[PDB]
RNA sequence: UCUCUUACUUUUAACCAGUGAAAUUGACCUGCCCGUGAGAGGCGGGCAUAACACAGCAAGACGAGAGACCCUAUGGAGCUUUAAUUUAUUAAUGCAAACAACCUGCAUUAAAAAUUUCGGUUGGGGCG
RNA sequence: ACUGAACUCCUCACACCCAAUUGGACCAAUCUAUCACCCUAUAGAAGAACUAAUGUUAGUAUAAGUAACAUGAAAACAUUCU
RNA sequence: GCUAAACCUAGCCCCAAACCCCACCUUACUACCAGACAACCUUAGCCAAACCAUUUACCCAAAUAAAGUAUAGGCGAUAGAAAUUGAAAUGGCGCAAUAGAUAUAGUACCGCAAGGGAAAGAUGAAAAACAAGCAUAAUAUAGCAAGGACUAACCCCUAUACCUUCUGCAAUGAAUUAACUAGAAAUAACUUUGCAAGGAGAGCCAAAGCUAAGACCCCCGAAACCAGACGAGCUACCUAAGAACAGCUAAAAGAGCACACCCGUCUAUGUAGCAAAAUAGUGGGAAGAUUUAUAGGUAGAGGCGACAAACCUACCGAGCCUGGUGAUAGCUGGUUGUCCAAGAUAGAAUCUUAGUUCAACUUUAAAUUUGCCCACAGAACCCAAAUCCCCUU
């Protein structure tokens, strides 16, 4: 036989029912839109069209991105969307040689970085594009606020981006307490991207955790029907009574 | 080399034919030197009722009437024991009443249960 | 299976007529599944084709064969329902007419052999039957006579024609 | 044949369950040589030439084709005197002895394909007398077929039905090869 | 299938090959025959014996201006632009016998075919159609229907 | 022995039951309705043979690429290794070459 | 070559043909000279004159080079300044 | 050397 | 052991009774001499010739079931290499990277291996 | 002289003796459409034909009633004896 | 007349539609004690390239078309887009117990395990009613077992089984019956229709074409390779903690003789065996580098090895199972109704001589006109036979 749906839509269709319907709207919109990271491991083409030299016709070009390896270690970490690229190559670059499995690791430093919003120094294996990247953003409360999921590509990167919103949202006075001016100061200078409590709260969450969380939140002991029958006894007494 | 006949305490060796029992209660433990403490309080005490009396029996005649099954409800409980004393106490604190916050502190606690049948 | 053996002693003829040669009585009995080779039976049957039920019985209660006692066994029980049922008039007036050894339902077994190998072994069973007719038992052929094989050499002297011509 | 779909299929030796080791060595045992239980030699084995899934038979013989086999059925059913046009099919009523007896009587045969010009308009008695009946069928001028005309021992027209019939089948004659399918507008083309 | 061999067993070599002499086609040297193939225009022609023929017919209507919708419509000509076709050209063909005033819109056309044309009292341009306009123009019915 | 020694129950088929009697009707649908639909829309089947016919390769090449997404997984591995042994016979194996 | 491609069941074009071989839709192959372009040094200007040119193929050749190209191939091409325009029809043929 | 191929129980265990 | 074999006992054996396989098997109404064939029960010329059982024998049925030798395959695999192609992997160093080491990238050198092959004629072998 | 072929004649009738290959005329059975109605016709289809693969499965033969196998003795079947 | 034979529905196949009490991770199916280990990581190879080494199609998110086009490619086997276009929506010319699912069942059975994996049933409304093989019936001189015949079974005369592989018989296969068991398709061409300078239900073709149909391309078999599982209850070695070694001689012994025990020198039996390595005798060791029970460990691009390339669950120069896999095989074998017809040896290239491509020959259909035989005349100097050419006929 067929199944009804295509065997890719399954998680989709997942998603759909169950305590995963029950998750938030814009978590599920988080989960479900994705957009292609940022090339780290080839260079993009700069148009759409080209004009090729062997015909000298205009032809359209793609920028297929290569698959990039993420080890566990990596989720620990910071990596500029850097990984490992498990390939191949042509010995002594020609076609017409042997053919030898190749893996190009990135160079991971020992750094410590100190976040603003968070108050805390944290020692952190990163990259040498990850250190560009948040010398570009001019901080790494700005990285990480700034970079989205897919070009952070860390566990422990969103989970900072989680922990620096949701302290942006509830402007916790935990923040340089006793220091109220340099916290407003801090909050105004990361006020672009202050986001809903509610939304904070799920951001960079797997789709585990959050149902997780999810169940935590709604899980309930079930009241004795004691108090709902006493309740509709007293209620139905009370409109006896008026009637 | 059987794989399908039941794996039962008559099957491996000395110490597999120990270990392994047939489903029965455990009654204590195991102190040095293998010997057995029994507790008291472990053992299913069998709370037999004086019979001496007792009107029914095993059989019902067939003479009774035949009846409609009405399987008793929590809502059909509470109407029986609880709505009259609250149709009452209202017309002139839930514990008052029978109900009972937290099953701690009972020797028959309802849920977990921890009494046997 | 067949079983036409059986149905052979059910065939009821029509009335005969006054004038008309008393009809001999023909006694079909048989036993089946018999735990003995229908090829050592054979020799059973072949030996008391044609003679007086007498005789075949004192043939066989002085041989060796286990199929003999069965053959006993089977024609006492031939006689004894030819005399109850099939009006025949006396016990001693049948003569065997026919007398066969057929295959039964046999049963495959296994025969372990010397290096893993095996043979598969027949438990092999065997039906016998036989047909017990009332009267005296026939005359033997007589042998061909010197009289009688000249005769038919001078029959087929004098059958010649002049082949292949007018 | 052409909206023939045959759903027979049979397991090739690949698809028959197991198979995947080999019986016995191929040299020693002193048996045939085999390399699955599987193949279509064996009992149980794959077919090795049966039918292969739902197979199609479709092919579409030229419209033009078409349109002349339904004219030179209509004209083989005119010239055999099977073919009866009608005013209309109103029956006086429902009733399917009523039409039955109207065609023994008239000596039509025994089995009678009226077609109407379209579905909606086809009246009620006519539909309700046809519906209880097999060998009389009632179609639409839009159903009509060479297979369906050569079923029925007789043909019976309306005259909206011949002039519709008359239209559509001289058309295919007189007309330009297409540009894009006729579904498409045309200049003069309904 | 004949005797036991490769070819009854088969499994014969692939075609164009040779027994392990080198091929026919691959010992011929390559050259340039149809490089760029697929890049150069085509146009189909329109012989002034076939314009004449439709005008006559009736086919096509002289009083009006021609150009490649009214050929196509006509069926004087067909056009496959998918197929590198960058519409029709005048060929002098029948240039001796034409006699007809037309307007007429081509995207080549030979100077004998215009001098006919011309001397005809008619007037004819030759104007340029990428391949979009030349697909839309040819069947603009499904140009209308695609809703752009 | 390979022969029936009865003669089988005798096959009564009804040549007017519903199905046979309106056979073919509207198979003219396009010649007959402006062409609003085209015959091979009454076909009803596999949606991946629906007025389309080709040998065993193709039909299977057709099968993967429509509803392989659906297939269920054993289903597919045979008709992934069905479309590769046809592609080996087709394209290695005949007579003519 | 691959009689029916695994994508889409066609028949494919062995492209080797393409790049050596050019066909007039009359059916003719034409071809140039193995070795016109190898060791001029070495030939007579009559060898040289004979491999400088373009050749028919055989009758068998031609039904092979036409089982190793598709239709395509096989099709009127009405290219601007073709030069074996003229070259694509057979005239005056008898038989 | 071939091992010896022993045939399905079975078939020389049936019974009337 | 033998000249040189003999006697006896048991097993085996043969007969009676029970149970009851295996290889093998184109069909066989299945002879000898000479000839033909390169090898004859079956072909040619002669000869012989009622029918079947049982026990022996091993000349033939190129006896039956499994064996070796030569040659072939653009068939495998194991092994060795100064056969071809590689360093993917490890060990070193060098240069970058980063602040001596570690890690990463790129090179070089080895160890270890990995994939693949081993044309044709010349009775084989050596040299040719 | 005669005997002596499938050569030739004679009466009648004629497509009715080559491997691989190739052309052609028919056709068993099955299903479908429509006929037919003690078993057929015209067509459309196809798992469409088995003296042969140490072919697969099942049955039964041959070898063969052969090779091979088994239970110490008497008895009151208590028991005793070797 | 025995064995048997016969059956029709159990079910299954392809689609459509539609989304789908208690116990049990310890030795699973075990009521009840101090945790902590937790997952992610390019497929490869067969195979094709007639070797092979770069390379060699594969759930892809709308059928068709663009198109097998652009492109890629030891530019070779082969691989191969996109822009653009935008269709629609109720069962069976399926099987019927060797078929259809393996399935009556993942059961029985087989394997340590992963795994492998069967077979079969047929009454009735009611049961509270003709294969083979044989037998009937053994056999008669002599002979592929028949044919011509004949009054007559035999006697008379004639007759070297079948298939396949060779030039030809020898060689291969067949006990026999029943069932099953093997030619799948494009390019063009040919035939038959439709329409016709146009054909076609978009795209495509077109200098009589185009559309449609008809009609051509087998089965079984390796040793292998790779991926992932399963195996050290045998055996190799090792780890933990055990056990055995009479008696005599000697004296603290890798000592001597010799039980148990371990082994297996030679002979004999056996060779489908008691035994898929045994039995009897004989023999080596038998307090040691001994033998041995128990549990654990080392796992296949590996282990272990007092190297024998030995052993790693009876078949180890690379285990077994599953999968790629219907591997591949220029090699072997097979390749099933009737009938008629035409139908035979020229070479060349080739890692090629067991094959293939071209040529030659052969077959079919079609167009046209010369084809064969052959009179003269003619075809070389260096110094036989015949052949070619060729008007007539
Ligand atoms: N092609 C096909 N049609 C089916 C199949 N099963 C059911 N149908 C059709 O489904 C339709 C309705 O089936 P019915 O059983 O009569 O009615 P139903 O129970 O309401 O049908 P469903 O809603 O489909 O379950 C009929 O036209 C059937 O022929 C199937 O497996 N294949
Ligand atoms: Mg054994
Ligand atoms: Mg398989
Ligand atoms: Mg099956
Ligand atoms: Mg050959
Ligand atoms: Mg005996
Ligand atoms: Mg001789
Ligand atoms: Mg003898
Ligand atoms: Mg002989
Ligand atoms: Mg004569
Ligand atoms: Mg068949
Ligand atoms: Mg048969
Ligand atoms: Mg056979
Ligand atoms: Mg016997
Ligand atoms: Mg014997
Ligand atoms: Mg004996
Ligand atoms: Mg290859
Ligand atoms: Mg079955
Ligand atoms: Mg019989
Ligand atoms: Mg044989
Ligand atoms: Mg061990
Ligand atoms: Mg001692
Ligand atoms: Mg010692
Ligand atoms: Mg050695
Ligand atoms: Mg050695
Ligand atoms: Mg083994
Ligand atoms: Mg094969
Ligand atoms: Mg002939
Ligand atoms: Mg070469
Ligand atoms: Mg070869």
């Amino acid at each position: 036989p067929l199944h009804k749906y295509p065997v890719w839509l399954w998680k989709r269709l997942q998603l759909r029912e169950g305590i995963c319907s029950r998750l938030p709207g814009h978590y599920l919109r988080s989960l479900e839109e994705e957009r292609t990271p940022t090339p780290v491991h080839y260079r993009p083409h700069g148009a759409k069209f080209k004009i090729n030299p062997k015909n000298g016709q205009r032809e359209r070009v793609e920028d297929v991105p290569i698959p990039i390896y993420f080890p566990p270690e990596s989720q620990r970490g910071l990596w500029g969307g850097e990984g490992w690229i498990l390939g191949q190559i042509y010995a002594n670059n020609d076609k017409l040689s042997k053919r030898l499995k190749k893996v190009w690791k990135p160079q991971l430093f020992e750094r410590e970085f100190y976040s603003e919003i968070l108050d805390k120094k944290f020692t952190v294996t990163v990259t040498m594009r990850t250190l560009d990247l948040i010398d570009e953003a001019y901080g790494l409360d700005f990285y990480i606020l700034k970079t989205p999921k897919e070009d952070l590509c860390s566990k422990f990167g969103m989970d900072l981006k989680r922990g620096m919103l949701l302290r942006l949202a509830r402007q916790d006075p935990q923040l340089h307490p006793e220091d109220p001016e340099r916290r407003a100061a801090i909050y105004d200078k990361y006020k672009e991207f202050a986001i809903p409590e509610e939304e904070a709260e799920w951001v960079g969450l797997t789709l585990e955790e959050a149902i997780e969380k999810q169940r935590l939140l709604e899980e309930k002991d079930p009241v004795p029907l004691f108090k709902i029958y006493v309740a509709e006894l007293i209620q139905q007494l009370q409109q006896q009574a008026l009637s | 080399a059987d794989r399908m006949s039941k794996w039962t305490s008559k099957r491996g060796p000395r110490s597999f034919r120990g270990r392994k029992g047939r489903g029965a209660k455990g009654i204590g433990f195991l102190t040095s030197g293998w010997r057995f403490v029994q507790i008291k309080e472990m053992v299913p005490e069998f709370v037999v009722p004086d019979l001496t009396g007792f009107k029914l029996k095993p059989y019902v005649s067939y003479l009774a009437p035949e009846s409609e099954e009405t399987p008793l409800t929590a809502a059909q409980l509470f109407s029986e024991a609880v709505a009259p004393a609250i149709e009452k106490d209202f017309k002139d604190n839930l514990e008052k009443y029978g109900f009972e916050p937290t099953q701690e502190g009972k020797l028959f606690q309802l849920y977990p249960r921890n009494f046997l049948r | 299976i067949s079983r036409k053996w059986e149905k052979k002693n059910k065939i009821v003829y029509p009335p005969q007529l006054p004038g008309e040669p008393r009809r001999p009585a023909e006694i079909y009995h048989c036993r089946r599944q018999i735990k003995y080779s229908k090829d050592k039976m054979w020799y059973l049957a072949k030996l008391i084709r044609g003679m007086s039920i007498d005789q075949a019985l004192a043939q066989l209660e002085f041989n060796d064969k286990k199929g003999a006692k069965i053959i006993k066994e089977v024609l006492l029980e031939a006689q004894d329902m030819a005399v109850r049922d099939h009006n025949v008039e006396f016990r001693s007036n049948l003569y065997i007419a026919e007398s066969t050894s057929g295959r039964g339902q046999c049963l495959k077994r296994i025969r372990y052999h010397g290096r893993g190998r095996f043979g598969i072994m027949e438990k092999v069973y065997c039906h016998y039957f036989v047909k017990l007719v009332e009267g005296p038992p026939p005359p033997p052929e007589p042998p061909k006579t010197a009289v009688a094989h000249a005769k038919e050499y001078i029959q087929q002297l004098r059958s010649r024609t002049i082949v292949h011509t007018l | 044949n052409f909206k023939r779909i045959s759903y027979a299929k049979t397991k090739t030796r690949a698809e028959v369950r197991g198979g995947g080791r080999k019986p016995w060595p191929q040299k020693g045992t002193g048996r045939a040589r085999h390399g699955s239980i599987r193949s279509p030699l064996w009992r149980g084995g794959g077919v090795a030439h049966g039918p292969r899934g739902p197979t199609s038979y479709y092919y579409m013989l030229p419209m033009k084709v078409r349109a002349l086999g339904l004219k030179v059925a209509l004209t083989v059913k005119l010239a055999q005197d099977d073919l009866h046009i009608m005013d209309s099919l109103e029956l006086p009523t429902g009733d399917p002895q009523y039409l039955t007896e109207l065609a023994h009587y008239r000596r039509w045969g025994d089995s009678v394909l009226l077609v109407d010009l379209t579905h909606e308009e086809m009246p009620q008695s006519i539909v309700e007398a046809t519906s209880r009946l097999k060998t009389f069928n009632l179609i639409p001028a839009v159903g009509l077929n060479v297979h369906s005309m050569l079923k029925h021992q007789t043909l019976v027209l309306t005259l909206p039905t011949v002039a519709f019939l008359e239209d559509k089948l001289l058309w295919q004659d007189s007309r330009y090869r297409p540009l894009y399918p006729f579904s498409l507008p045309y200049s003069d083309f309904p | 299938r004949g005797h036991k061999g490769e070819r009854q067993r088969g499994t014969r070599p692939r075609l164009g090959f040779e027994g392990g002499q080198t091929p026919f086609y691959i010992r011929i040297p390559k050259y340039g025959f149809n490089e760029g193939h697929s890049f150069r225009r085509q146009y189909k022609p329109l012989s002034l014996n076939r314009l004449q023929y439709l005008i006559d017919l009736g086919r096509v209507d002289p009083s009006q201006p021609i150009d490649l919708t009214q050929l196509v419509n006509g069926r004087g000509v067909t056009i496959q632009p998918l197929k590198r076709d960058y519409g029709v050209q005048l060929v002098e063909e029948g240039a001796d016998t034409f006699t007809a005033k037309v307007n007429i819109e081509v995207q080549l056309a030979s100077e004998l075919a215009i001098a006919a044309i011309e001397k005809n009292g008619g007037v004819v341009t030759t104007a340029f159609y990428d391949p979009r306009s030349l697909d839309i123009v040819c069947k603009p019915v499904p140009f209308f229907l695609r809703g752009q | 022995i390979g022969i029936r020694l009865t003669l089988p129950p005798p096959k009564v088929v009804d040549r007017w039951n519903e199905k046979r009697a309106m056979f073919g009707v509207y198979d003219n649908i396009g010649i007959l309705g402006n062409f609003e639909k085209h015959p091979k829309e009454l076909i009803r089947g596999p949606i991946w043979l629906r007025g389309w016919k080709g040998n065993e390769l193709q039909r299977c090449i057709r099968k993967r690429k429509m509803v392989g997404s659906r297939m269920f997984a054993d289903d597919l591995h045979n008709l992934n290794k069905r479309i590769r042994y046809l592609y080996k016979h087709f394209n290695r194996h005949g007579k003519f070459r | 070559l691959t009689y029916f491609s695994a994508r889409k069941g066609k028949r494919k074009t062995v492209k080797a043909v393409i790049d050596r071989f050019l066909r007039l839709h009359c059916g003719l192959w034409v071809r140039r000279k193995a070795g016109y372009k190898k060791k001029l040094w070495k030939k007579t200007p009559a060898r040289k004159k004979r491999l400088r040119e373009f050749v028919f193929c055989n009758k068998t050749q031609s039904k092979l080079l036409d089982k190793m190209t598709t239709s395509f191939w096989k099709r009127r091409n009405w290219y601007v300044d073709d030069p074996y325009q003229k070259y694509h029809d057979r005239t005056n043929l008898k038989v | 050397f071939t091992p010896p191929i022993y045939q399905p129980k079975f078939k020389t265990e049936k019974e009337f």
